[PDB]
């Protein structure tokens, strides 16, 4: 502790005087981490082989929900040219735990491929899908001519140069306003068809449903632990707990935004979340001139977590305990005072306020002066300082 | 402008004590007063009384406290002990004593009878 | 404050984002403690006042005055008057926040302002000057009676009147603060200007800033590395604002309550140690004496001052 | 001063990203109206008496 003052206070000599230096903190001893346990595999595999994608004249909606995803399998694939992801990361896919998922179809010529990221503007955009400035999700796309194209023109996939507005988010609708691609294989990539899967996630606010592969744990109570449940992460002591949720409500949400309570996602069972034992770390020390004892006041958390004595202001190491008061060094807190005294040790004390002493008042006595002295007393006062510019 | 252009009546403002002066000193970017004060010292218990009843009027100091040193009575000012003679003149008079609580009995001297005599014998 | 914990969670992702700001992490720690030793060291700049612990005399024949309700009651767990009781009741973590406790536990400021009241009651302004020196209570009132300049006889042959009128008037302080809270105003004001204050810094962790979300742990469990900094960086940046301007209104307030504890420090040396010759200064009219009384976090100062009544026309020269 | 009239003119595409950075505008506001109703209390200790 004496060289964390010395470091805090970037000098050798450290004078007599009580410093805060640190913070002490609990580190979790193992992780946890929770999920519904529903055994379905989610249907992935299948929109991404389907025989026939839609054209974003009609563009193709499917939804997703109570299944257990694997996106590394996906991402990781051959076949997927543009693998881009808003809002959040293609890797951290599998940690996360989702309310639903929204897979939306279609082909589109490769140099509009261009015009699908979020927000962006363009025909295919502000005329046939609009994804919105909020989106979270992935846009996926890959050239399509062995599927998507053949001799003559693969006339059945529509879109739209035209609409008297533009499209809402997420919209769909039905001189002439739409037109047919040219899919031929003889003609160039840019406009070849590229079939484009677009993947919008809705984040936990409601007992997620599609979810990654994490294998879930067995639960630990009172001891503090990194806790996930249902992609709901940090770290804390867990505890039973006494709220009495209503049977559609997941977590418990303090005055500061955190969650302080969650139901165990396999269970109806409910904890509540303590952020584990943390405070200040205070170094009581004479000065480094007379000695290089020292004593460590941990503040706010009493001596069963971190001689050793307890006080309001909290744990105090290394100082001694003694009743007999003195005016009072080192102060510590709540009345307690630190000094350092010849063994030579660290003693804490309860400070005296003075001497104890009574007036000899009676209703007919009265005390005078016989003499005086004059005395001469000193009193600095600052009455400026350095002219800074 | 209090201590040291002149003599503060206010208490613990011009240091500890009674207020006699104060001298100013340089310091860098502060000031340094020196308090010369006032403090008394050696103290002595006396019985006291509020008033005295001497002629059945009831006497009071004009300055200072009535102190008895076991068996005499004085008058003596608030802070230092100096015991003067009760008089007619470091006192002032008002009404019956019967009025006050605490009062004592006591002779108050005063200095126009023995001229008076004097007169008388010449 | 824990100033890491409140902008960062326990996460050094964030940490290490935080520590590239400089010292702005520990310029915030300083003026705070600078702050929390500035109470400690106006509490004993208004309470330390006196050298000894005084104490009443068994017997309390003070000249027909019943103090009894400002003395400490001698069979009370903490020895703390019967009005200081009153006080006492008229006025009512997780993110790095924490109080400190203060140094002088109430106890010890109910010890402090006994030992003045004892102090003022058994010997005068001596005390204040020197050493104690005892006086009767009857001959103290007519000295500071002769003070306000009236003659001295007036206290002794109206002393039976004069002991009543105090003694009624610590009655009705009694009816005024039992009965109305509002009295004790300027100390809750103080409170809740403090806690309004807090409960506004944690809220602004609730907030965020232009990020994608407040809570720190989702956006570290969908963001990996650079992609996430752009936007931790945010709420550093909205966090640091807010702590910055939570201690900037904490020391404007500090520097208020140091200016008040001074003039409490100089009330208590310049009434309660002596007679103020200053008008208005203690009380409304002529000061005759004054004694403290412990409040949370501040003092009340009783003025006991005479004021003319009943006065006739004359024809003068 | 009303911030949300001096931080944003009249559009509430600027009102809504101001509301994003939480009270404080809540905060100056009120400490403009403590610094005002402090002037009324100044006069009033001065010539009240
Ligand atoms: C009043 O106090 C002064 C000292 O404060 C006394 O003078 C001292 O007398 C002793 C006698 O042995 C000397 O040794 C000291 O040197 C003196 N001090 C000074 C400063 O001169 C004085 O006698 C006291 N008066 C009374 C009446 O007791
Ligand atoms: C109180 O003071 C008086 C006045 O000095 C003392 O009486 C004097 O005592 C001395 C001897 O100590 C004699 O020489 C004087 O003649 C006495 N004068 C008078 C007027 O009686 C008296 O002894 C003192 N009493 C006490 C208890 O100190
Ligand atoms: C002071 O002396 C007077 C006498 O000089 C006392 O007055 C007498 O008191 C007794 C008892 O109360 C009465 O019976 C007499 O009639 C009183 N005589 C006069 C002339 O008043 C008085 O009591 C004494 N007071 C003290 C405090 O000793
Ligand atoms: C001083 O005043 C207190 C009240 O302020 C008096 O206390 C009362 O005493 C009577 C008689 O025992 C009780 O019936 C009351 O209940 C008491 N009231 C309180 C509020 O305690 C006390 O008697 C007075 N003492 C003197 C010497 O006048
Ligand atoms: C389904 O699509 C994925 C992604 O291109 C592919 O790896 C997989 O082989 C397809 N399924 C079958 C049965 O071919
Ligand atoms: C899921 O967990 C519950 C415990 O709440 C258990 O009863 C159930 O058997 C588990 N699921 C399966 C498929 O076993
Ligand atoms: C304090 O330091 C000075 C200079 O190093 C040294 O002379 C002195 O002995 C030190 N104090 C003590 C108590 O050793
Ligand atoms: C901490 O202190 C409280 C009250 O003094 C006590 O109940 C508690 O048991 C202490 N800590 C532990 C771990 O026991
Ligand atoms: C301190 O208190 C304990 C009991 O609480 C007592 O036994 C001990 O004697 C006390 N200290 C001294 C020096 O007596
Ligand atoms: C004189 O006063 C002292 C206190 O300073 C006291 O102890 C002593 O008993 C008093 N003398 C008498 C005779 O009462
Ligand atoms: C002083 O107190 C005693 C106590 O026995 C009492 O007898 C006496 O009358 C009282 N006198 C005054 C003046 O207070
Ligand atoms: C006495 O003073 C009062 C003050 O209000 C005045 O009204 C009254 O006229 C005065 N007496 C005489 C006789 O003038």
């Amino acid at each position: 502790p004496l060289s964390e003052t010395k470091c805090t206070l970037k000098s050798f000599t450290v004078e007599k005087g009580i410093y805060q230096t640190s913070n002490f903190r609990v580190q979790p001893t193992e992780s946890i981490v929770r999920f519904p346990n529903i055994t379905n595999l989610c249907p992935f595999g299948e929109v991404f082989n389907a025989t026939r994608f839609a054209s974003v004249y009609a563009w193709n909606r499917k939804r997703i929900s109570n299944c257990v995803a694997d996106y590394s399998v996906l991402y990781n694939s051959a076949s997927f040219s543009t693998f881009k992801c808003y809002g959040v990361s293609p890797t951290k896919l599998n940690d996360l735990c989702f309310t639903n998922v929204y897979a939306d179809s279609f082909v589109i010529r490769g140099d509009e491929v261009r015009q699908i990221a979020p927000g962006q503007t363009g025909k295919i955009a502000d005329y046939n899908y609009k994804l919105p400035d909020d989106f979270t999700g992935c846009v996926i796309a890959w050239n399509s001519n062995n599927l998507d194209s053949k001799v003559g023109g693969n006339y059945n996939y529509l879109y739209r140069l035209f609409r008297k507005s533009n499209l809402k988010p997420f919209e769909r609708d039905i001189y002439f306003p739409l037109q047919s691609y040219g899919f031929q294989p003889t003609n160039g990539v840019g406009y070849q068809p590229y079939r484009v899967v677009v993947l919008s996630f809705e984040l936990l606010h409601a007992p997620a449903t599609v979810c990654g592969p994490k294998k879930s744990t067995n639960l630990v109570k009172n001891k503090c632990v990194n806790f996930n449940f249902n992609g709901l992460t940090g770290t804390g002591v867990l505890t039973e707990s006494n709220k009495k949720f209503l049977p559609f409500q997941q977590f418990g949400r303090d005055i500061a935004d955190t969650t302080d309570a969650v139901r165990d996602p396999q269970t109806l069972e409910i904890l509540d979340i303590t952020p584990c034992s943390f405070g200040g770390v205070s170094v009581i020390t004479p000065g480094t001139n007379t000695s290089n004892q020292v004593a460590v006041l941990y503040q706010g958390v009493n001596c069963t977590e971190v001689n050793v004595f307890q006080t309001r202001a909290g744990c105090l190491i290394g100082a001694e305990h003694v009743n007999n008061s003195y005016e009072c060094d080192i102060p510590i807190g709540a009345g307690i005072c630190a000094s350092y005294q010849t063994s030579q040790s660290i003693i804490a004390y309860t400070m005296s306020l003075g001497a104890e002493n009574s007036v000899a008042y009676s209703n007919n006595s009265i005390a005078i002066p016989t003499n005086f002295t004059i005395s001469v007393t000193t009193e600095i006062l600052p009455v400026s300082m350095t002219k800074t510019s | 402008s209090e201590c040291v252009l002149g003599q503060s009546k206010r208490v613990d403002f011009c240091g500890k004590g009674y207020h006699l002066m104060s001298f100013p000193q340089s310091a860098p970017h502060g000031v340094v007063f020196l308090h010369v004060t006032y403090v008394p010292a050696q103290e002595k218990n006396f019985t006291t009384a509020p008033a005295i009843c001497h002629d059945g009027k009831a006497h009071f100091p004009r300055e200072g406290v009535f102190v008895s040193n076991g068996t005499h009575w004085f008058v003596t000012q608030r802070n230092f002990y100096e015991p003067q003679i009760i008089t007619t003149d470091n006192t002032f008079v008002s009404g019956n004593c019967d009025v006050v609580i605490g009062i004592v009995n006591n002779t108050v001297y005063d200095p126009l009878q023995p001229e008076l005599d004097s007169f008388k014998e010449e | 404050v824990d100033c890491t914990m409140y902008i960062c969670g326990d996460s050094t992702e964030c940490s290490n984002l935080l520590l590239q700001y400089g010292s702005f992490c520990t310029q915030l720690n300083r003026a705070l403690t600078g702050i929390a030793v500035e109470q400690d060291k106006n509490t004993q700049e208004v309470f330390a006042q006196v050298k000894q612990i005084y104490k009443t005399p068994p017997i309390k024949d003070f000249g027909g005055f019943n103090f009894s309700q400002i003395l400490p009651d001698p069979s009370k767990p903490s020895k703390r008057s019967f009005i200081e009781d009153l006080l006492f009741n008229k006025v009512t973590k997780f993110n790095g926040l924490t109080v400190l406790p203060p140094l002088l536990t109430d106890e010890m400021i109910a010890q402090y302002t006994s030992a003045l009241l004892a102090g003022t009651i058994t010997s005068g302004w001596t005390f204040g000057a020197g050493a104690a020196l005892q006086i009767p209570f009857a001959m103290q009132m007519a000295y500071r009676f002769n003070g306000i300049g009236v003659t001295q006889n007036v206290l002794y042959e109206n002393q039976k009147l004069i002991a009543n009128q105090f003694n009624s008037a610590i009655g009705k302080i009694q009816d005024s603060l039992s009965s109305t809270a509002s009295a004790l105003g300027k100390l809750q004001d103080v409170v809740n200007q403090n806690a309004q204050a807090l409960n506004t810094l944690v809220k602004q962790l609730s907030s965020n800033f232009g990020a994608i979300s407040s809570v720190l742990n989702d956006i570290l469990s969908r963001l990996d590395k650079v992609e996430a900094e752009v936007q931790i960086d945010r709420l550093i940046t909205g966090r640091l604002q807010s702590l910055q301007t939570y201690v900037t209104q904490q020391l404007i307030r500090a520097a208020e309550i140091r200016a008040s504890a001074n003039l409490a420090a100089t009330k208590m040396s310049e009434c309660v140690l002596g007679q103020s010759k200053r008008v208005d200064f203690c009380g409304k009219g002529y000061h005759l004496m004054s004694f403290p009384q412990s409040a949370p976090h501040g003092v009340v100062f009783l003025h006991v001052t005479y004021v003319p009544a009943q006065e006739k026309n004359f024809t003068t020269a």
